[PDB]
RNA sequence: UAGACGGUGAGAGCCCGGUACGCGAAAACCCGGCACCUGCCUAGUAUCAAUUCCCGAGUAGCAGCGGGCCCGUGGAAUCCGCUGUGAAUCCGCCGGGACCACCCGGUAAGCCUAAAUACUCCUCGAUGACCGAUAGCGGAUUAGUACCGUGAGGGAAUGGUGAAAAGUACCCCGGGAGGGGAGUGAAAGAGUACCUGAAACCGUGUGCCUACAAUCCGUCAGAGCCUCCUUUUCCUCUCCGGAGGAGGGUGGUGAUGGCGUGCCUUUUGAAGAAUGAGCCUGCGAGUCAGGGACAUGUCGCAAGGUUAACCCGUGUGGGGUAGCCGCAGCGAAAGCGAGUCUGAAUAGGGCGACCCACACGCGCAUACGCGCGUGUGAAUAGUGGCGUGUUCUGGACCCGAA
RNA sequence: AUGCCGUGGUGUAAAGCGUGGCAGUGAGACGGCGGGGGAUAAGCUCCGUACGUCGAAAGGGAAACAGCCCAGAUCGCCGGC
RNA sequence: CGCGGCACAUCCACCUUGUGGUGGGUGUGGGUAGGGGAGCGUCCCUCAUUCAGCGAAGCCACCGGGUGACCGGUGGUGGA
């Protein structure tokens, strides 16, 4: 409920509240699945496609007599049983997207961010690089100081371009904006890693 | 996602052409001729299991008839007899001892006999 | 924590039937049997073999629907009376705010339920029985 | 697409409060002359769809 | 600020092309600016008068016959065509769903007009819970080619040595083809018929059975052979190893005995002399769309639930109240409304509302309770998403005519 | 005589009824008993039958032999009736 | 009928005393059209984890295993 804020190279500085109304709320397995189920699937592209028996090529006429041959009866070179032929209930381009209720979702957010904060994977520091300028090597150790794990999602202000560039090639590090959080991200992260600043804005955006 | 049928489908036509080894001409070569034989095949098992439990009395009963006769008595009477002096071996066992024992089955026969009541026909 | 540990309540995503794969399941025909219309096609609704149906030997419904009926939302006293326990001025606006009436929409108040609270009524097109609860508590009621 | 009611069924039934569907009588439109008053007020009014019918008339009207 | 991607003798941020990032244009073309240049503006403003003139003509209107509108000629308005007839210029004319009166709105028969919208032969840059050589374009291969047709037209099949060609010098048999030995190579169990290399099909060798027997070709019982392991009494040569013997067990074969009428489809009924199938391999049939409809499982919120288009964001995130469903019914409707309709009816019916397992006061019965206010604490409910079954409109499970 | 309607007792798990979701079926065959048509012929034809079997039922008997007699296969056993 | 294994339904007692398990009785378990319930195998994606030139996939043989679709172990061939 009380995070301590870090600052690069050096030790705490403040502290910052986290209101108990959006990191305290229990963790609904079963609609955090739901919300998280269709954030991936809204993910999809759906760019497959094939050729009915009507847009393969040829095709259009009656191979041979429908009688008096001794062979099968046909009707077009490009049935689907022909080798070369049309598809049948083959694939076509889809939108994958579902209309999850925006209580749900943030209600989702909500609780992955609590079960965070209640197991402690929470951390506020002031800002990544104390230059102006990037540099990955400081802000991996600093990261690796606050965390000794593999996913680490960083939350800082879109306004942190000399920040975001410092850690954006870091592996296992991954970059995204308060006003963008979501169930997915914050459920692969293994720490959360607040700017002050983008912590404050979170929390205005919600009261 | 395309799926080759290959790698899934060739696993049940291993097992039936395993099965089918020892048959002559294409009932242990193709897959569609060997599949028809093993219906056969596994119906006449089940067939079998239960007929030859019958099969076995019979030829319990045929020894039995045998070894009584030599005895000087009908299996008829053997069998009414052995129930009567309260004797519980059954066939198999019976025609076992006729082969193996013919002096343990000559006593048998004796006691059959004298429990046996004196007149069959009242 | 950890995407590797959501699952879905138990009952709400079951499998779905697929019917033309082989006789442990649904055979061959997929449920469909016949060797008739409904082997192969479906039957219209509306089709009942060539006797007269019963949506054509029915009569039509009487009378005409009119094109200039007004419509109003109603609420009652009961509802007003839960509503506003403290009493004081009712208006159309204050109704919507509570939800207990659809917006943008006349309004016309009904006397069913009990009223006890002095309460300050603006409407359109009250009841006979609204305007007597009304006054009995000892509210006004105006249009 | 959107589906479409049967313009027929939707003149010849409709539903009450509670969800019944109700419809008219036949036999009461001509020849009259001969039909006594009886047979006439029995043809009168309105009638709840029977029980065997139901289903077809919700998928009409539906 | 580079861990994008690909290559290199096997999974490479540090080997290579690159990537982040940052520079770079003689000239041509495009866009923008500044000039040149080109054009327009050389008093009419306001007030009064209310007499006169003007305000788009074969037009409007009207009639006949048609077209098109929710509108299938209908009481048929508005809009468009051909034929006939044929005005008026504001005290005019047209519209407001036949038509008339009043009111309201507008000013036809002249022209021009950006943006928001549709599309991709084509050019660049990315991406894919898309395909991977019978797939994906007809076309990874000479591909609209070969070939077929007089012609319009129709229209294929054919990818993979190896890291590197190091692609087998030399010898031998052979006319050659082909092979054997050498040699290269990690591998020739990679030899230009070349990665892996299944099945049908065709050989060669070998164990058992088979030339007196009537067989849906198997199954149960079953002797005898052969093979390889093991407990015994023996070659005790035994550290041996096992020759053999006796037993047991694997595996192969099956003399002989019983039982036994293929599979599918379709049928009252098929081994059927009814249909389909020569065999193997590959391919080949209930799918998708939609805030569709009905019903259910499950999750969120709950007398409320939910957004659509759209806007802002690298995204799956945040906004967006228009609308929809629920919220009171009855009636042809005016209407009325916990009721309403019919009806002369305070008659009866239709449809619709309305809890008692209980106490308090109350007219109340031996009791049971009848109505009213609360609890003794009396039970409601909808809506959005996601699954599943059925259904609708679409080719709609697949193939097939004349 | 049977059958049918009602009612009171007794018995009986997988009866019945209402309301929804999803069906298939709507070509029947033979045998027993009662009838029509037929010549009181048909492996004929059309009805009845809280009649059976087959259909959709394997096993035993009937030489073989859907519909007749016995009997309804959860799997195993070299047990018994 | 005997002895053993399995399953469905239900009754009787416990563990969350029907989310579901535990113990014992009892009844049931032929099946076409068709209805309902629960599973096997193939491929692709995400998350976690674990093998692989000291040899993956695929293929072949043998030895085993499960109530079924099917699975495993060892060896050979092979080369990601
Ligand atoms: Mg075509
Ligand atoms: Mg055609
Ligand atoms: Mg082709
Ligand atoms: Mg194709
Ligand atoms: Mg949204
Ligand atoms: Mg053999
Ligand atoms: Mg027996
Ligand atoms: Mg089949
Ligand atoms: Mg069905
Ligand atoms: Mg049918
Ligand atoms: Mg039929
Ligand atoms: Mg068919
Ligand atoms: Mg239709
Ligand atoms: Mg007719
Ligand atoms: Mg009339
Ligand atoms: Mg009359
Ligand atoms: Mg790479
Ligand atoms: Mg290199
Ligand atoms: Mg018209
Ligand atoms: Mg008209
Ligand atoms: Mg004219
Ligand atoms: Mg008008
Ligand atoms: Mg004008
Ligand atoms: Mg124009
Ligand atoms: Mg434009
Ligand atoms: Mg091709
Ligand atoms: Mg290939
Ligand atoms: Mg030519
Ligand atoms: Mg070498
Ligand atoms: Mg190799
Ligand atoms: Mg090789
Ligand atoms: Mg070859
Ligand atoms: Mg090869
Ligand atoms: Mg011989
Ligand atoms: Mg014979
Ligand atoms: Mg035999
Ligand atoms: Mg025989
Ligand atoms: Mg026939
Ligand atoms: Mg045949
Ligand atoms: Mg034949
Ligand atoms: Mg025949
Ligand atoms: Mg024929
Ligand atoms: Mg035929
Ligand atoms: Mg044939
Ligand atoms: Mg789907
Ligand atoms: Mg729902
Ligand atoms: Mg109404
Ligand atoms: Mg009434
Ligand atoms: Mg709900
Ligand atoms: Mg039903
Ligand atoms: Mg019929
Ligand atoms: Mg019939
Ligand atoms: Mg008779
Ligand atoms: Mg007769
Ligand atoms: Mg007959
Ligand atoms: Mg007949
Ligand atoms: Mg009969
Ligand atoms: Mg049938
Ligand atoms: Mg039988
Ligand atoms: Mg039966
Ligand atoms: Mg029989
Ligand atoms: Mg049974
Ligand atoms: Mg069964
Ligand atoms: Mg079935
Ligand atoms: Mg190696
Ligand atoms: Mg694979
Ligand atoms: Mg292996
Ligand atoms: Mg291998």
């Amino acid at each position: 409920l009380k995070i301590d804020v870090k600052t690069p190279a050096g030790k705490v500085d403040g502290a910052i509240e986290l209101p108990a109304e959006l990191f305290d709320v229990p963790a609904n397995i079963a609609l955090m699945h739901q919300v998280v189920t269709a954030q991936r699937a809204a993910a999809r592209q759906g760019t497959h496609s094939t050729k009915t028996r009507g847009e393969v090529s040829g095709g259009g006429r009656k191979p041979y007599r429908q009688k008096g041959t001794g062979r099968a009866r046909q009707g077009s070179t490009r049935a689907p049983q022909f080798t070369g032929g049309g598809v049948v209930h083959g694939p076509k381009p889809r939108d994958y997207s579902q209309r999850t209720p925006k209580k749900m979702i943030a209600a989702a957010l909500r609780g992955a961010l609590s079960d965070r904060a209640r197991n402690g994977r929470i951390h506020a520091i002031t800002e990544l690089v104390e230059g102006q300028n990037p540099s990955t090597k400081s802000a991996r150790a600093f990261l690796a100081s606050l965390t000794e794990r593999k996913q680490v999602l960083v939350v800082i202000g879109r306004s942190d371009e000399a920040g975001a560039k410092s850690v954006r090639n870091l592996p296992g590090v991954h970059i995204l904006a308060p006003d963008q959080l979501n169930t997915y991200d914050v459920l692969r992260a293994d720490d959360v890693v607040f700017s002050v600043e983008a912590l404050n804005a979170y929390i205005a955006a919600n009261t | 996602a395309r799926v080759k049928r290959a790698v899934n489908a060739h696993k049940k036509r291993r097992s039936i052409l395993k099965a089918s080894r020892g048959y002559r001409g294409q009932r242990s070569r193709l897959y569609r001729k060997a599949k028809e034989q093993q219906l056969h095949s596994l119906n006449y098992a089940y067939r079998d299991r239960r007929a030859r439990k019958g099969e076995f009395r019979k030829l319990w009963i045929a020894r039995i008839n045998a070894a009584a006769r030599l005895n000087d008595i009908t299996y008829n009477r053997l069998i009414q007899g052995l129930k009567a002096a309260g004797v519980e071996v059954d066939r198999k066992n019976l025609a076992d001892i006729a082969i193996s024992d013919p002096a343990a089955f000559t006593a048998l026969v004796d006691v059959a006999r004298a429990a046996l009541p004196e007149d069959v026909n009242a | 924590l950890k995407l590797h540990d959501l699952r879905p309540a138990r009952g709400s995503k079951i499998a779905r039937t697929r019917v033309g794969r082989g006789d442990g399941s649904k055979g061959k025909t997929a449920g469909r049997g016949t060797k008739g219309t409904r082997a192969r096609k479906q039957v219209p609704v509306t089709f009942e073999g060539g006797q007269m149906p019963i949506h054509m030997r029915l009569p039509k419904l009487k009378g005409f629907r009119n094109r200039f009926r007004t419509e109003y939302e109603i609420v009652n006293v009961g509802d007003i009376n839960r509503l506003f326990p403290q009493g004081g001025a009712v208006g159309v606006d204050d109704l919507v705010a509570k939800g207990a009436v659809r917006k943008n929409a006349l309004v016309k108040v009904l006397g069913d339920g009990k009223l006890t609270a002095k309460v300050d009524v603006s409407a359109h097109k009250f009841s006979g029985s609204a305007r007597a609860k009304i006054t009995a508590a000892g509210g006004s009621a105006t249009e | 697409p959107k589906a479409k009611t049967h313009s027929g069924a939707s003149k010849r039934f409709r539903r009450t409060g509670t969800g019944k569907i109700v419809r008219q009588k036949a036999n009461r439109r001509h020849l009259l002359e001969h039909k006594p008053s009886t047979r006439t007020r029995r043809l009168d009014g309105r009638t709840v769809v029977a029980a065997n019918d139901t289903k077809r008339v919700t998928s009409l009207l539906n």
